[PDB]
């Protein structure tokens, strides 16, 4: 199509980001191409929780 | 005349029984007081297995 999706719909993943999910991780967005992927609360005491790749 | 030999004696007789003895009672009890340590030793990885994951 030419151009970076700009979210899951369009990408062809599951619509909702969250259903994309780890054991560890709380959901995967696509944002204009760039996947950003949300960590989960605790599982590490370590600063992750929540936070995003 | 002996006495004094004698009394030097019961002056050793008394003995201090030092505190050399309840310290280490103490730092026997560190000792043991170690067992209870190098119990903790096992728990010291375990808790922490638990605090990090
Ligand atoms: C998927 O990503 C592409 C780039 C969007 N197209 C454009 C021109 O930005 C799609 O959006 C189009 O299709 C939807 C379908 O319902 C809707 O009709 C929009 O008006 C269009 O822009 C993106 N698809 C979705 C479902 O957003």
């Amino acid at each position: 199509h030419g151009k970076w999706p700009e979210n899951n719909t369009s990408a062809g993943v599951a619509s909702s980001p969250t259903d994309i999910k780890g054991k560890y991780v709380k959901e995967v967005e696509v944002k204009n191409g760039v996947v950003t992927a949300t960590m989960l609360s605790s599982g590490v005491n370590n600063e992750i929780k929540g936070k995003k790749l | 005349f002996t006495l004094i030999e004698l009394m030097i004696v019961i002056a050793i007789v008394g003995i201090l029984a030092a505190v050399a003895l309840p310290a280490y009672q103490d730092y026997t009890a560190r000792a043991q007081v170690s067992e209870a340590i190098l119990l903790a030793e096992g728990q010291k990885s375990a808790v922490t297995e638990y605090y990090l994951n």
